[PDB]
Order: structure tokens, then sequence, then C-alpha cells
């Protein structure tokens, strides 16, 4: 029974921790990349994420 | 009529006086841009 709770909590924690990955974007923060990069190429950056 | 200095600005996703105050093209423009020197005809 404890393993079900552990596995669900772990999968969910991994799912949220994936938001810190850049995937090749200049930065993982959408507002940070959007705030300094012009739309025609901020689109390219945001697509990877 | 435009001047060769910043004539390249007539294009999607460009910045400058022309593209930001005079004539701005959309990002998904579909079509062709044509230019030619007109010194013999146009040269305040």
């Amino acid at each position: 029974l404890q393993d079900v709770v552990n596995q669900n909590a772990q999968a969910l924690n991994t799912l949220v921790k994936q938001l810190s990955s850049n995937f090749g974007a200049i930065s993982s923060v959408l507002n940070d990349i959007l705030s300094r990069l012009d739309p025609p190429e901020a689109e390219v950056q945001i697509d990877r994420l | 009529v435009i001047r060769g200095d910043e004539v390249r600005q007539i294009a999607p996703g460009q910045t400058g006086k022309i593209a930001d105050y005079n004539y701005k093209l959309p990002d998904d423009f579909t079509g062709c841009v044509i230019a030619w020197n007109s010194n013999n005809l146009d040269s305040y």
C-alpha cells in the first residue's frame, strides 16, 4: 500500500520538476524569454519548450 | 519610394524607422518584394 502512494507522489513530482528544463530554449521561463526576444524568433524558442 | 539605406527593412520581423512607423509587414506574409534603383528618374 505504501508503494502506491510513493509511486504516485514520485511521478507527480517528476512531472512538476520537468518545468525547470530548458529543452534548448535560451531560458526555461516563458515570460523571461518573451520579454527580451522579438516575436518572430521567440516563437521558435517557445516551440521547443 | 524608399532609400537603399534601410531599404532592406521591408520584410517580416524587421525593426527600424520604416518598419515601426511607416510600413509594417505581418509575420506570416505570403508574397514577393521587388525593388530597383531609380536614380535616373528620381534624382526633397
